[PDB]
């Protein structure tokens, strides 16, 4: 298509699901980063 | 010692587990207070400062505070004990 066939990277999930699409690796990450945040990491991806 | 516990579901509850064993016997209370159904030993897994705990390891290893929560999950199902309308035993009022 002779259009920019750029896109834009300003968006994406807001609200995660209650799991529904997540694998079990993704609902590990969602468990560490909410007690990691819970610890003080002031939400940072640095898991250690 | 009254570890906060917190679930993917985003709810919290406590367990007051003794600190001079493992992370099993953690597990050990929560399947306890929250039923087989719910939180098997099997089933749940425990996260703390984004790193999961291991079972043989004991509770001071992590220094968890009883003011901070732990993370607990659950593998492959997800159905949990849902209330329903208890005003169903009367439906009548005094009004």
């Amino acid at each position: 298509g002779s259009h920019m066939t750029i896109s834009q990277q300003e968006f994406g999930r807001t609200g995660l699901p209650d799991l529904s699409s997540m694998t079990e690796e993704e609902q590990i990450a969602y468990a560490m980063q909410m007690s990691l945040q819970g610890a003080e990491f002031g939400q940072a991806e640095s898991a250690d | 010692m009254q570890v906060t516990l917190k679930t993917l579901q985003q709810q919290t509850f406590k367990i007051d587990i003794d600190p001079e064993e493992t992370v099993k016997a953690l597990k050990e209370k929560i399947e306890s207070e929250k039923g087989k159904d719910a939180f098997p030993v099997a089933g749940q897994k425990l996260i703390y400062a984004g790193k999961i705990l291991n079972d043989d390891t004991a509770l001071k290893e992590y220094k968890i505070d009883e003011k901070n929560f732990v993370v607990v999950m659950v593998t492959k199902p997800k159905a949990v004990s849902t209330p329903a309308p208890a005003t169903l035993e009367h439906h009548h009022h005094h009004h």
